[PDB]
């Protein structure tokens, strides 16, 4: 018995190729498109919430999850890897950061702890690689909001607006037109809203689509009052209600 | 068993060759170029970016360039997820230098140890090799200003000029053409660019897809001072040179 | 490294013509209470072996399912497990010695004076003597405690040495045994009056008697007993 | 216990008594102290019977291993360093080891290395180890010169011996005698305190304390 | 690929039996055993003549009652010898005795089936191990990668084994002496070398009851070499 | 606190003579003030013409021969049957002891048998395994009493040749085996006297090259 | 063919062939005979030896004071498995007091044989074993097949030709488990059943390997010239 | 941990990952070791594809393992650095239990041992190095000269070389060495292993090292120059 598969199972082909990532990524091409812009005094990241029945409860499934109070995550690939590094990246998180400094770590840093983990799974024993792309959203005082990717690699970039999965080459040519650098909150959202709408296929309404922002902070959603210093999470998902609103306006 | 799907990271060809080593040389190869260039009075280190996006944030990124210490920095060319797992290795080897001996480690010292980890993975515990070159750019006040570099075989080198990644056989020949010893910074900085906007694969050299770096005793007497080129600063010296 | 909570007290026996007789009274003391008074200290262990325990009663309770699990184990793919191959006391005796001395090798012994009374398959008398520190003995008599002190010295003048056994009746022994039994409730404070006696015969077998009582005792002579010197009245 | 080894112009002596006790019992009156360990190297016994027993002996098992691997006798720098290396391991546990290794080698000449229990290891040309180590000093001391002939040497050691025998209830029973040259050691002899004690103090006229 | 402790149709391990291979690639050695002692010879075989062939040891001391000679691939011996050599002594410091050959024999030849997926593979080398003890006299082993051990009266080992053996089973008689033994390990080896055999590249030595586990000299062989063919050209 | 050693008294000797020996220890055992057997043997034929006895704490005494007991077994298992000498079997008798050098066996051991040369050999043990081979020893309770007799009777010490003026010792010679178990007797009679833990019964082991036989003598009882 | 790489794979028919394999080794061995009457139970073993110069592989092993085997294959495999019995007759002795049945015996190597063949990693041991006994229910003799298979047996033979041996015992049944009392006539029933697996050699004295246990016999070896009264 | 068993035997009777094990040695830079009477001289070569190399602080081909001993090798150079490290710590640790540094034949049978244990371990794959060990023994003006390589076969050599094209200069080694009369001097010692490596090199400028090792740990290097100067005297005398 015990785990005898102690060697890589990810490898150098002769033409210089890590097949397993490749075909990871091969992966998250396949899966529902996903995308985050970058503002001025805010992030937002979106996805499409793909059924997989009418008689399932969408809202069950959270594609989109807060991380830290000030960082979210969204994906595109296969949900469940997704959502066992959400769980891992929340524990890193508490365990090699906040237990240490008494503060929540930096969206770079963070992004760095989950890129580790996949990098783990690209070289360890016995293991396939992941196979999503994650997009970070979030925010600290030093360096402001921010924006990442991180692919099956372990390999991570900032964006000031990018797509992943299905109609990701269509929505980043879509980005580039509309993208500049004074965008307010709300007119990333607008956009957003605009080009998810290409990707999507089916029914464009708040019980379709998930969305949440990297903002203000809301002190309405801290849960207590007293402390000066602590003044909500930046984090919000925004409701089914506050989408369909958008969308008249659209 | 499990036998069925090994690999074999670690075997010898019949040539006498590590398949793994070869291959993820054949990797790094594809990777954008990174150069070094030693002068007598500092270092440049220079590296392309890969094929840059227009909405890639530029100046809060960090992709080819990192800090190992203040006195030592490294150029990347190969997988940045296995250089970063390197990298905090060897930013935790010379901090645990510092501690036991109250002095700033070696250049020398923290390039073996890092080349003996790559080793390692070579000749057992059945895993894949780190696919990173490095060029480690950096001082002592023993010998100085050095480059060295790296490679999977964990096998490492001293250089006046190199290059690693993509083009290293051109990018090469022309360092060796230009280059003499009693070069100052100013002109190195000049021969790394040149060197790259002429080995490029793209249309024009432009700041956006660049990353550079000098370590100079630039500082106020007899210390070293690390500068990581901010995109403004890389647009002016692209052209104070005209390349651009 | 412990201490006895619950314990028990004496453990008596002795070896006669036929076979062996062991009893050992009903009492699980708490220090000076007298906690509990529905203890079984004898143990049979098939239709040929008894094993009489004194000291810790939860340590007694580990080692009569040591004793149950060892029945189990050895009528395992064991078609004579009723026959040629069923548990002697020797077998029986040997294992507790052995653990006995582990335990208190590794400082953690169990807190037991132990008697292991039989007769083996070829007819012959077993008795012996296994405690806490994994010390062994064998001798016509046997007793554990107060027993030690008390009942040895009064079954010493029945059977004084070997030749003295074939010559020790079952009615003699038996009697003997009893009488000690009195004696012990008279001088013992952590004795009860209830108790149990066992007989294994080469030829009747086990025969295991319960609630027993000591009776026929002296106590009239204290009605005439005044004061400590000098009292009169 | 009282044993002596000390360095002289025709090599070394050494020179140990044969009690062992249990408290304030006598043991044994007719005990090994030495053990020859090659025909170049000796060891002196002095503390716990079975820690110096046991470890000596398992010495001189590493001292073989040694010249099979190497193809050469050990070095008694090296022997010692074995058994104090040992012992410094077992620093704590309770050891009680004082010994002496006695030898000749090419590269040293004679060689005297003292090691104890608490892990002290030291070269020198004198040492007395053990109970009566004290009154076998006192004797050796007082007479001893570098160049003793090897008639006069053995008996020094013999009567420092005996000295301590005398005067330390902890020591005596009978004097073993050994002479360690460039050709190996030589054993010179049992010699018991009963006979040798008269004997001394006849043909010496020393011992006055004593009713004659 | 497949499993390193795995069995052939025919009933035998794979490994095992490639490792006798390797051992048949060799150099010679050849064991005899006589009632005045046990001989040991074997061939150095130096790749190259700048090779200081004094320091070729193929014969080589376990105890002072006990010898060993090897064939095949001779580094895997090291570890083996150095197990006899502490198997030796250390039963000496327990028993304060001389083992025996043969139980010295059973304590390498366990180290040899302690391989799989314990050491990788089996030893590539072969020994014959020679000695003396009290009960069953003079002994010479021959301990395979196998773990199996057979006590021979003679044994030749190496890659002129075949050849050398069937001229050991004529040659032998109960009644040798030692010096005739010394004589005809020579003579063999002669006959099975490639080059010409002389004291140089050619080793011999012996175990007796007095004098214990000798390797002979250069010097003490050439005569010995002399020697033999003098008594060849006699007749 | 729990004290994992006890005491069980009683008390051992051996003598050897030219082409025999003996190992004599009494029969009685005992645990403070109490007498727990009248007849427990703790003189044991441990095979190969050996004998033994570990005097002291009953549990590690009754261990300790059972370990060697079985360390005859296996040594014949792994070395052809081969007969375990007297020397060899002291020698693995030291580790056994030793091994528990710092949690020892609190006994005083003696074995014996005939040496290699057929001549008669006794080798007696400390608690943590030092050992010497000789002619004479007691071990127990009353070796203190014991022991001096047997250097007076045994090996004739203090013991001068008469009209000699106390220059010429009474010479060393061995003894019968009828005159050492006059000596056993008469040790074990007098410990018995002034020995509260010494009675009951004495028996005798001697070893000859025949094998091994016994005899069994009463003692005082009180 | 392809389900023999490893003792973890079985084949479409069901059929270990590793353990197959290690049972062909059995073949290959040199002959060994086991029969009993009710009193005594007899090892005989032929042995072989490597040539005219060496000695003659020895096949029976004592493996406690009323219980041993002989051996046909892989000699070490039967080192370790008789060390093994050693211990597990050794371990009965010294917490119970208590000889191990010769039974419990087979079923402690039918266990440990067992685990051998459903690990990966591990091979099947190469060896059959003929185990004798003397305990508390009379005499016994046990085959000991590295499948795990252990059987009870009145009389047997393992190793090359051992069916010639194995129909004469068939045909003495009835002859041979009467012989009580009488150590000599079960070993000569024994000899004369050993001869029947014989081709061009014949028994001599430092080929024939007999052993017995019995009533009033310990586990006891002859060799050499001991056994020259059977030839 | 990893286990598979690497290095293994072939129906042939060869263990292959050894045998390629001495397949990357051949690929390696040459290096050759000539012992005179007083002397012992490690020569070394060093492809000249690389211009641009930094001499003062690129790896030596020649290691100091102590003071007396040094240990020079063909083959992987990242494998190389393992065996000296762990001679290294070998070395230290002999001097301070056996109070004495270590011989020659010590310090190279420790690396053939570990060179062996490589090829029957679990796990690993063995030394892509074979090595050239020269020095002085504690206390002896004998030279000593000894070679290992992959298998873990070990022995002394009157001279011998390793590497790439090394049966060319083995070929030369092996007319022009003589037994009876090695070379008496440092200058001829250093000439003979100079003119060697000429019959391979290519040129003699910064293609060839040269360390001389005496007795009582005296080791030095030559220089660019100093070497150049027996390169200028051998091809004049060649032109005849
Ligand atoms: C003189 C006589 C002073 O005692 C010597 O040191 C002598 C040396 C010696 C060496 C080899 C053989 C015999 C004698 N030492 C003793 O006789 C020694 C004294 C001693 C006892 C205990 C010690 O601490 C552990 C230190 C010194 N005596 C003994 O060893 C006696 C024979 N045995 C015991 O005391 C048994 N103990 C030893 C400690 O562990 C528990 C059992
Ligand atoms: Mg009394
Ligand atoms: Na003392």
């Amino acid at each position: 018995m015990t785990d005898r598969y102690s060697f890589s199972l990810t490898t150098f082909s002769p033409s210089g190729k890590l097949g397993q990532i490749d075909y990871a990524l091969t992966a998250v091409k396949q899966g529902v498109t996903s995308l985050g812009i970058k503002a001025t005094n805010g992030v937002v990241i979106a996805t499409e919430k793909k059924s997989s029945s009418p008689l399932a409860m969408s809202e069950t499934l959270s594609k989109v999850s807060l991380l830290t109070p000030d960082i979210g995550a969204v994906y595109s690939g296969m949900g469940p890897d997704y959502r066992v590094l959400v769980d891992k990246s929340r524990k890193v998180a508490h365990t090699s950061y906040k237990r240490i400094y008494g503060e929540y770590p930096p969206t770079k840093l963070l992004v760095s702890e989950v890129a580790k983990i996949m990098q783990e799974a690209t070289q360890s024993g016995g293991v396939r690689p992941f196979g999503v792309s994650l997009l970070i959203a979030g925010h600290d005082e030093f360096n402001g909001f921010s924006l990442y990717q991180v692919d099956p690699s372990g390999s991570y970039f900032p964006w000031k607006a990018t797509a992943i999965g299905k109609g990701s080459v269509a929505a980043k040519t879509f980005l580039e037109k509309r993208w500049n650098d004074e965008l307010e909150l709300e007119d990333a959202i607008h956009i957003a809203l605009l080009t998810l709408k290409e990707s999507v296929e089916g029914e464009f309404n708040g019980d379709t689509i998930e969305l949440a922002i990297i903002g203000d902070e809301n002190p309405d959603l801290l849960g207590y009052t007293g402390i000066p210093t602590d003044k909500g999470p930046r984090f919000r998902k925004l409701t089914s209600q506050e989408i369909n609103d958008r969308l008249e306006a659209l | 068993g499990s036998r069925r799907y090994d690999s074999r990271t670690t075997i010898f060809s019949p040539e006498g060759r590590l398949y793994q080593v070869e291959y993820a040389l054949e990797s790094i190869s594809h990777a954008g170029t990174a150069i070094g260039i030693m002068a007598s009075d500092g270092i440049v280190l220079a590296a392309e970016r890969k094929v840059t996006s227009t909405l890639l944030e530029q100046d809060t990124s960090t992709e080819k360039l990192y800090k190992l210490n203040d006195k030592i920095a490294v150029a990347v060319a190969g997988l940045t997820a296995d250089a970063e797992i390197l990298i905090n290795t060897a930013r935790i080897h010379a901090q645990n230098y510092l501690k036991t001996y109250n002095e700033d480690i070696p250049v020398e010292i923290l390039v073996r140890r890092l080349s003996d980890i790559k080793q390692g993975y070579t000749q057992h515990g059945g895993l894949r090799p780190f696919g990173v070159s490095f060029i480690y750019a950096g001082y002592d006040d023993r010998y100085g200003y050095q480059l060295y570099t790296s490679n999977p075989s964990g096998n490492y080198t001293g250089w006046k000029a190199i290059s690693v990644g993509a083009n290293t056989s051109a990018a090469q020949t022309l360092l060796q053409m230009d280059y003499k010893d009693d070069m100052k910074v100013d002109d190195a900085i000049e021969l790394a660019l040149k060197t790259l906007s002429k080995t490029t694969d793209s249309s024009a050299l432009t700041y956006d897809r660049l990353e550079f770096a000098t370590i100079r005793k630039g500082a106020n007497d007899g210390e070293v001072y690390q500068k990581i080129f901010k995109p403004q600063e890389i647009k002016d010296i692209l052209v104070k040179t005209g390349i651009t | 490294t412990q201490q006895p909570i619950v314990t028990g007290t004496s453990v008596i026996s002795m070896k006669y013509d036929n076979g062996v007789i062991i009893a050992a009274d009903n009492l699980g003391s708490y220090g000076s209470l007298l906690r509990f008074n529905g203890v079984e200290r004898l143990i049979p262990v098939g239709d040929n072996t008894v094993v009489g325990i004194s000291g810790d009663i939860s340590d007694m309770q580990h080692i009569e399912r040591l004793l149950k699990d060892l029945v189990t184990e050895n009528a395992y793919d064991n078609p004579l497990a009723d026959a040629e191959e069923a548990l002697e006391p020797s077998y029986i005796f040997e294992y507790l010695a052995t653990v006995m001395y582990q335990r208190r090798s590794k400082m953690n012994p169990l807190w037991n004076a132990i008697i292991v009374a039989g007769v083996q398959s070829n007819g012959d008398q077993f008795l012996r003597y296994v405690n806490l520190l994994g010390v062994t003995y064998s001798s016509p008599t046997l007793a554990t405690g107060f027993g030690a002190h008390m009942a040895n010295p009064l079954l010493r003048k029945v059977v004084d040495r070997e030749s003295d056994i074939p010559k020790t009746t079952v009615q003699v022994a038996e009697e003997a045994i009893v009488n000690a039994m009195r004696v012990l409730y008279y001088r013992d404070a952590r004795s009860s009056r209830n108790f149990s006696l066992a007989i294994i015969d080469k030829n009747t077998g086990l025969t295991f008697k319960k609630n027993l009582q000591v009776e026929n005792m002296k106590w009239d002579f204290a009605k005439d007993i005044k004061g400590y010197g000098t009292q009169k009245i | 216990t009282t044993t002596l080894a000390f360095r002289f112009q025709g090599g070394i002596i050494v020179a140990v008594d044969s009690r062992a006790t249990a408290g304030n019992w006598v043991a044994s009156q007719t005990v090994k102290k030495v053990i020859e360990i090659n025909p170049f190297l000796l060891g002196t016994m002095a503390g716990c019977a079975a820690d110096c027993q046991f470890w000596e002996t398992w010495l001189g098992s590493q001292c073989r291993l040694h010249e099979l691997r190497e193809k050469e006798r050990i070095s008694v720098a090296a022997a010692s360093k074995i058994l104090s290396n040992l012992v410094y391991q077992y620093k704590g546990a309770g050891l009680s080891m004082g010994t002496m290794i006695c030898g000749y080698t090419r590269k040293e000449g004679p060689t005297i290395y003292y090691v104890d229990s608490d892990g002290t290891r030291l070269k020198g040309d004198i040492f007395c180890v053990g109970s009566g180590q004290t009154f076998a000093y006192g004797v050796l001391d007082s007479n001893y010169k570098w160049d003793l002939s090897v008639e006069d040497a053995l008996y020094l050691g013999k009567r420092s011996i005996l000295a301590a025998a005398h005067r330390d209830a902890y020591s005596g029973g009978s004097v073993n005698l050994y002479h360690v040259t460039e050709d190996g050691w030589i054993y010179h002899g049992n010699h018991d305190v009963g006979e040798l004690f008269w004997k001394v103090k006849e043909e010496e006229g020393s011992f006055n304390n004593v009713i004659g | 690929d497949r499993g390193v402790s795995t069995f052939s149709p025919e009933g035998r391990l794979f490994q095992v039996e490639y490792s006798l291979e390797a051992i048949k690639l060799g150099s010679t050695a050849i064991g005899i055993a006589t009632k005045e002692g046990v001989v040991l010879g074997v061939e150095k075989r130096a790749t190259s003549p700048l090779l200081e062939s004094d320091s070729i040891e193929k014969i080589v001391e376990i105890d002072r009652h006990i010898g060993c000679a090897m064939s095949g691939l001779t580094a895997d011996a090291r570890s083996m010898i150095e197990h006899a050599r502490t198997a030796a002594v250390t039963h000496n410091l327990y028993y304060d005795e001389d083992i025996n050959v043969e139980s010295l024999t059973q304590s390498v030849c366990d180290l040899a089936l302690r391989f799989g997926e314990l050491m990788s593979r089996p030893f590539g080398v072969a020994l014959l191990i020679a000695g003396h003890d009290a009960d069953d006299g003079y002994q010479l082993f021959h301990a395979e990668p196998s773990g199996t051990f057979y006590r021979y009266n003679a044994k030749a080992i190496g890659s002129g084994s075949e050849g050398a053996q069937a001229e050991l089973l004529n040659e032998w008689h109960s009644s040798l002496t030692l010096k005739e033994a010394e004589l005809l390990v020579l003579k063999i080896l002669k006959q099975v070398m490639e080059e010409k055999l002389d004291e140089n590249n050619a080793q011999l030595s012996c175990i007796t009851k007095q004098d214990g586990f000798k390797i002979y000299d250069n010097e003490k062989t050439a005569e010995l070499i002399k020697e033999l063919k003098e008594k060849e050209a006699a007749e | 606190q729990f004290n994992p050693y006890g005491d069980n008294g009683g008390t051992i000797l051996g003598i050897a003579g030219e082409d025999f020996a003996v190992l004599a220890g009494d029969t009685r055992n005992i645990t403070d003030y109490s007498i727990n057997s009248r007849y427990e043997p703790k003189v044991f034929d441990c095979g190969d013409n050996i004998v033994m006895s570990a005097n002291g704490f009953a549990a590690d005494g009754d261990a300790l021969v059972k370990r060697f007991k079985n360390s005859v077994k296996w040594y014949h298992f792994d070395h052809n049957d081969k007969k375990l000498s007297i020397n060899s079997a002291a020698r693995n008798i030291q580790h056994l002891l030793y091994g528990k050098r710092f949690f020892p066996y609190y006994v005083h051991t003696i074995i014996a048998g005939l040496d290699e040369d057929g001549k008669g050999a006794v080798y007696s043990f400390d608690p943590v395994g030092s050992y010497e081979r000789e002619q004479c020893r007691a071990g127990g309770a009353a070796a203190s009493l014991i022991m001096p007799f047997l250097d007076n009777q045994v090996n004739f010490k203090n013991q001068y040749e008469p009209g000699t003026n106390g220059k010429v010792k009474k010479p060393l010679k061995y003894l019968s085996v009828e005159e050492v178990i006059k000596l056993v007797r008469d040790s074990f009679t007098s410990a018995t006297e002034r020995h509260i833990q010494v009675g009951d019964g004495l028996e005798i082991l001697i070893v000859t090259k025949d094998g091994v036989r016994k005899e069994f003598y009463e003692l005082k009882r009180d | 063919n392809n389900y023999d790489g490893d003792t973890v794979t079985f084949s479409p028919t069901g059929r270990l062939f590793q353990v197959e394999y290690a049972l062909e080794a059995i073949k290959q061995g040199s002959v060994t005979v086991g029969l009993r009457s009710n009193t005594h139970a007899v090892l005989v073993a032929l042995k072989r030896n490597a040539d005219e110069l060496s000695s003659y592989q020895k096949k029976i092993i004592k493996c406690d004071e009323h219980m041993g085997l002989s051996l046909a294959g892989l000699a070490p495999d039967a080192r370790v498995l008789s060390n093994y019995l050693r211990q597990q007759c050794n371990y009965s002795s010294l917490v119970f007091n208590r000889k191990l049945a010769v039974e419990r015996a087979g079923h402690l190597l039918c266990d440990k044989a067992q685990k051998n063949t459903q690990s990966y990693g591990g091979r099947p041991y190469g060896v059959g074993l003929l185990i004798i006994g003397y305990d508390k229910s009379g005499a016994h003799l046990l085959e000991f097949q590295p499948s795990g298979n252990v059987t009870e047996l009145y009389g047997t033979a393992i190793g090359a030709r051992s069916q010639g041996a194995k129909t004469y015992l068939e045909r003495t049944l009835d002859t041979f488990i009467k012989i009580d009392g009488n150590p000599d006539e079960l070993i000569k029933a024994g000899v004369e059943a050993i001869s029947q697996s014989l081709r061009d050699e014949s028994l001599t004295v430092d080929n024939l390997s007999i052993a017995i246990v019995g009533k009033d016999t310990p586990f006891t070896i002859y060799d050499g010239e001991a056994v020259a009264k059977y030839i | 941990g990893y286990d598979r068993a690497l290095s293994i035997f072939s129906p042939d009777g060869h263990i292959f990952q050894v045998e390629y094990a001495l397949e990357a040695v051949k690929r390696g830079t040459c290096a050759v070791g000539v012992k005179g009477k007083n002397c012992v001289v490690l020569g070394c070569e060093r492809r000249s594809t690389l211009k641009l190399q930094d001499t003062r602080i690129t790896p030596s081909k020649v290691s100091k393992i102590d003071s007396h001993v040094v240990l020079s090798f063909s083959g992987l150079n990242a494998d190389s650095r393992i065996l000296i490290e762990k001679a290294r710590v070998e070395a230290q640790s002999h001097r301070l239990t056996l109070e004495d540094p270590v011989t020659v034949e010590y310090l190279t049978r420790y690396v053939a041992g570990v060179q062996q244990r490589y090829t029957q371990s679990g796990g690993v794959r063995p030394f892509g190095v074979s090595t050239l060990i020269a020095g002085f023994d504690p206390r002896d003006d004998e030279p000593k000269l000894y070679q290992t390589e992959p298998s873990g076969i070990y022995s002394s050599w009157s001279a011998q070389t390793i590497g790439r094209n090394s049966k060319t200069v083995r070929e030369f080694l092996e007319k022009n060495y003589d037994r009876k009369e090695p070379p008496a001097t440092v200058e001829e010692c250093v000439k003979l292993t100079v003119r060697s490596l000429l019959e391979v090199v290519q040129t003699g400028a910064k293609n060839i090292e040269i360390t001389v090792v005496k007795p009582d740990s005296d080791i030095v290097a030559l220089s660019s120059e100093e070497i150049n100067q027996y390169v200028t005297q051998i091809e004049q005398e060649k032109q005849e």
